[PDB]
């Protein structure tokens, strides 16, 4: 990647460096990650952690968190990839799936929400407050700047 | 044997959500998450 970027990268991880060291710690791998884009499973994070903890020693340096931030990075046009992942559960095929189905499988399939998280997640979807989520627009304003 | 088409669909495309919500709530710091200043 750029300079820029590389050095935007930088700022995000020595954010999460508390005392300065150069170093970040499995604890603030995910948020890290996330904050610049990434959206790991939850097994992917765990594997990246297992990576860390290897040695016994839970601290990551600059150089070690770019190796995992760029190890299988794969572009893609991430909302349109977000917006067709819905699209599988949307059952009648009209752009709409209803806020109490989204719950239902967002909690019982997969790596299964929280009642917090997806609590979260229907308060943003269903902006029309109507029980239905229209998942393009709930993506496209998720993924606003 | 293997899980039927939507089943299979529908397990690969949830936990893409999932992630994708679970970075979501740190990047527009929903849910009580806020940045380190």
């Amino acid at each position: 990647l750029t300079e820029e970027q590389i050095a935007e990268f930088k700022e995000a991880f020595s954010l999460f460096d508390k005392d300065g060291d150069g170093t970040i710690t499995t604890k603030e791998l995910g948020t890290v990650m996330r904050s610049l884009g990434q959206n790991p499973t939850e097994a992917e994070l765990q594997d990246m952690i297992n990576e860390v903890d290897a040695d016994g020693n839970g601290t990551i340096d600059f150089p070690e968190f770019l190796t995992m931030m760029a190890r299988k990075m794969k572009d893609t046009d991430s909302e349109e990839e977000i917006r067709e992942a819905f699209r599988v559960f949307d059952k009648d095929g009209n752009g709409y799936i209803s806020a109490a189905e989204l719950r239902h499988v967002m909690t019982n399939l997969g790596e299964k929400l929280t009642d917090e998280e997806v609590d979260e997640m229907i308060r943003e979807a269903d902006i029309d407050g109507d029980g239905q989520v229209n998942y393009e627009e709930f993506v496209q304003m998720m993924t606003a700047k | 044997g293997p899980l039927g088409s939507q089943d299979l669909l529908e397990l690969k495309s949830v936990i893409k959500l999932q992630a994708w919500w679970r970075g979501t709530m740190i990047r527009r710091e929903i849910g009580g998450f806020k940045m380190p200043k």
